[PDB]
C-alpha cells in the first residue's frame, strides 16, 4: 500500500525568556517516530518508536546538526516575520513549518509538502507542482516573489522527489531549510 | 559540492583571464569568490545570491552566474601581473557555512621588454669561496629544469619589478658546494642560444 | 582585521596538545575553523552558533572546538599529528558572508630536535652584469632552516623596501628524499649600478624565523630554536 513521511518544525518566541524554543517531530506513516526539543536537558533527536533504535549514533548525529541548524534557521525569519506584520518584539509569536511526502505501493512519489504558517494562520505553502507558491496575505505575497525569483521551490523539490522518498523507505523497515537569502522568508 | 577543475593558470599579462567553478546543487547556492594573495589572508572579491548574474568586484574582476551551466565563472579582460595569487570559490546552501573549492593559482607572465639572457656568477660578502650562479633577463617563455644532481640545487623562475623605472625581469638562482660548481654546467634547461656568458 | 588569532606560528610535537584561539570584535553569532592544504584547497573543521554552541565541520576528527564567548571560537588538539600540520584560518559569521584572520601555520614534527635556524647569506652583484645590464642583483641566501616558517625581507639603509624585489614562493627540501628535510630558500634584490656603487650605501637581507616558544624544554647544548631573525649584509662597492 501507499506510505506517508511528514516532518512538524515550530518555533516559538519567547521574549525576555532567552531564544525561541524549537521543536521538531517525525511521522513515519502516521506515528511519531522521531522528536527533537531544543529545551532537553540535552537537546537532540530521540527515538520516539523502538525500530528506530536500531539506528546507529552516525545517524542520530547527522540529523539532530539539522534541527540545531533548523533552530538557527527560524530565529532569523522570527525576526523578519516580526517586521513584516510590524508587530513588538515583546510578544509571543510561532513560525510553523510542515513538510513531507505521499508515496504508493511502487514506492515512487505521490505528492510532497512544504508549508508556513504564522501565528496558527497560513502564510505560504508550495503548491502539488513542486514550482509555484500559494501565499496567504499581502505580507507572504512578498515572500513569494522573492522565492520564485530565486526559484526557492527547486531546492524542496530535489528533496520531495529524492531522500525524501529514501528515507520513507529506510525507516519502512521492520533536508532542512535553504540558506540562500533570497530562499528566505 | 564545488569543483574548481583548473588547479593552476598560466597566462601572459594584459591577456584575459577565466578562473572556472562549477557548484553540484540543485538550486542557486549562495556564492563567492575569495583571492589569496602571497603570504595573506582571505579577502572577497564579489558574491551572490540572488538579482543581476554579472556581479561586478574590485580590481577590474566581474563574475557572471549561470543557473542553465550551474557555474560561477570569474573573468577579467586585461590581467595585470599584480593579480597572481589563489582564487577561491565557495558555497552556501543547506547550511550556514562556507564549503570551498579546491583553488586556483594564477601565474601572470610578464611582457618582457627586451630578453637578455646571461648566466652571471655572485660571491659571498662575507666569504669568498662559496659563490651562486644566477640566470637573469630572460624571456618570460622560458622554464627551468633542474639539473639531476643531488647536491646541485635549482631555484625555480622568480619575477621581480624595479617600480618607477618601468623595468620587470625574471631570474634565476643556482648553487652548490660540489668540487665542480660552474655556472657553465648549471643550467639542461631550455637556454637561449643567444645567451651571454 | 576585526578577527585575530593566536599564535600565528606554532611548532608542536607528536602527542603533545595544542590549543588555537581566535578573537572577534564584530558581534557575529557564527565563527569558523578551516585548515588549508594544496590540493584540497579550504576544508571546514569545525563552526559554532553562538556562546556554547559547537557542530562538526566536514573533518572534525582529531580536533575539539570549544566557544566560552560570544567572542572566542577555540579549536583544540589534545594528540597533535603530523597529519594536522597545516595553515589555519578563523572566521566570523554575521549571515552568510565570511571574514577571515591572518592564519596559523602549524607544523606537528616527530622530534622536536629536528628544528633548526636558517643560515643567511648575503651575495655582491656580478662585475660582468653591472658592467652589461648597468643594473646589479644581490641575492640573499637562507639555507638549512626546518621547518619553513620563515619571512624574508630586504633593508637598506635601515628601510625595508619591496620594489626590485622577488622572492621563491617555496623554499626548497635541501635532502628531496628525506620526510624530515631542512630548507633553503633564496631571493633577488637588483638595483641600479650607481646606487650599488655608493659605498656609503647598506643593504640587508633579513630573515624572520619561527621556532620553539619559551615553554618547550631545550636539553639539546645547542642554542634553542627560538623565533629570531637571522641576517645577513653587504655594503657598496666600487
Amino acid at each position: 500500500g501507499p506510505h506517508s513521511m511528514r516532518y512538524f518544525e515550530t518555533a516559538v518566541s519567547r521574549p525576555g525568556l532567552g531564544e525561541p524554543r524549537y521543536i521538531s517531530v517525525g511521522y513515519v506513516d502516521d506515528k511519531e517516530f522521531v522528536r527533537f526539543d531544543s529545551d532537553a536537558e540535552n537537546p537532540r533527536y530521540e527515538p520516539q518508536v523502538p525500530w528506530m533504535e536500531q539506528e546507529g549514533p552516525e545517524y542520530w548525529e547527522r540529523i539532530t546538526q539539522v534541527a540545531k541548524g533548523q533552530e538557527q534557521w527560524f530565529r532569523v525569519n522570527l525576526r523578519t516575520l516580526l517586521g513584516y506584520y510590524n508587530q513588538s518584539a515583546g510578544g509571543t509569536h510561532t513560525l510553523q513549518r510542515m513538510y513531507g511526502c505521499d508515496v504508493g505501493s511502487d514506492g515512487r512519489l505521490l505528492r510532497g509538502y512544504e508549508q508556513f504558517a504564522y501565528d496558527g494562520c497560513d502564510y505560504i505553502a508550495l503548491n502539488e507542482d513542486l514550482r509555484t507558491w500559494t501565499a496567504a496575505d499581502m505580507a507572504a505575497q512578498i515572500t513569494r516573489r522573492k522565492w520564485e525569483q530565486a526559484g526557492a521551490a527547486e531546492y524542496y523539490r530535489a528533496y520531495l522527489e529524492g531522500e525524501c522518498v529514501e528515507a520513507l523507505h529506510r525507516y519502512l523497515k521492520n533536508g532542512g531549510a535553504p540558506w540562500n537569502p533570497a530562499m528566505m522568508i | 559540492s564545488v569543483t574548481q577543475p583548473d588547479a593552476r593558470v598560466t597566462v601572459s599579462e594584459g591577456a584575459s583571464l577565466q578562473l572556472r567553478c562549477k557548484y553540484s546543487y540543485s538550486a542557486t547556492p549562495y556564492l563567492f569568490w575569495y583571492v589569496q594573495y602571497p603570504r595573506q589572508g582571505l579577502q572577497l572579491l564579489l558574491k551572490y545570491y540572488s538579482g543581476d548574474p554579472v556581479v561586478q568586484g574590485v580590481n577590474g574582476f566581474e563574475a557572471e552566474f549561470s543557473k542553465s551551466n550551474s557555474s560561477f565563472h570569474l573573468r577579467k579582460a586585461s590581467v595585470h601581473w599584480s593579480d597572481s595569487a589563489v582564487y577561491f570559490c565557495a558555497v552556501s546552501l543547506h547550511r550556514p557555512a562556507l564549503t570551498f573549492g579546491s583553488g586556483t593559482k594564477v601565474i601572470v607572465l610578464p611582457n618582457i621588454q627586451n630578453p637578455d639572457p646571461a648566466v652571471y656568477q655572485l660571491r659571498d660578502s662575507k666569504s669568498s669561496d662559496k659563490s651562486v650562479c644566477l640566470f637573469t633577463d630572460f624571456d618570460s617563455q622560458t622554464n627551468v629544469s633542474q639539473s639531476k644532481d643531488s647536491d646541485v640545487y635549482i631555484t625555480d623562475k622568480c619575477v621581480l619589478d624595479m617600480r618607477s623605472m618601468d623595468f620587470k625581469s625574471n631570474s634565476a638562482v643556482a648553487w652548490s658546494n660540489k668540487s665542480d660548481f660552474a655556472c657553465a654546467n648549471a643550467f639542461n634547461s631550455i637556454i637561449p642560444e643567444d645567451t651571454f656568458f | 582585521a576585526a578577527v585575530t588569532q593566536s599564535p600565528r606560528n606554532k611548532v608542536a610535537v607528536t602527542g603533545g596538545k595544542v590549543t588555537l584561539s581566535c578573537n572577534q570584535t564584530n558581534n557575529h553569532n557564527n565563527m569558523y575553523w578551516y585548515r588549508q592544504d594544496t590540493g584540497h584547497g579550504l576544508r571546514l573543521i569545525h563552526y559554532s552558533y553562538g556562546a556554547g554552541s559547537t557542530e562538526k565541520g566536514d573533518i572534525p576528527d582529531g580536533y575539539k572546538a570549544s566557544r566560552p564567548s560570544q567572542e572566542n571560537f577555540s579549536l583544540i588538539l589534545e594528540l597533535a599529528t603530523p597529519s594536522q600540520t597545516s595553515v589555519y584560518f578563523c572566521a566570523s559569521g554575521g549571515g552568510g558572508t565570511l571574514y577571515f584572520g591572518a592564519g596559523t601555520r602549524l607544523s606537528v614534527l616527530e622530534d622536536l630536535k629536528n628544528v633548526f635556524p636558517p643560515e643567511v647569506a648575503v651575495f655582491e652583484p656580478s662585475e660582468a652584469e653591472i658592467s652589461h645590464t648597468q643594473k646589479a642583483t644581490l641575492v640573499c641566501l637562507a639555507t638549512g632552516f626546518y621547518p619553513d616558517h620563515v619571512e624574508l625581507s630586504w633593508w637598506v639603509n635601515g628601510k625595508e623596501v619591496h620594489s626590485g624585489v622577488c622572492t621563491d614562493p617555496q623554499p626548497l627540501k635541501e635532502q628531496p628524499a628525506l620526510n624530515d628535510s631542512r630548507y633553503a630558500l633564496s631571493s633577488r634584490l637588483r638595483v641600479s649600478a650607481t646606487f650599488w656603487q655608493n659605498p656609503r650605501n647598506h643593504f640587508r637581507c633579513q630573515v624572520q624565523f619561527y621556532g620553539l616558544s619559551e615553554n618547550d624544554e631545550w636539553t639539546q647544548d645547542r642554542a634553542k630554536p627560538v623565533t629570531q631573525i637571522v641576517s645577513a649584509e653587504a655594503w657598496g662597492r666600487a
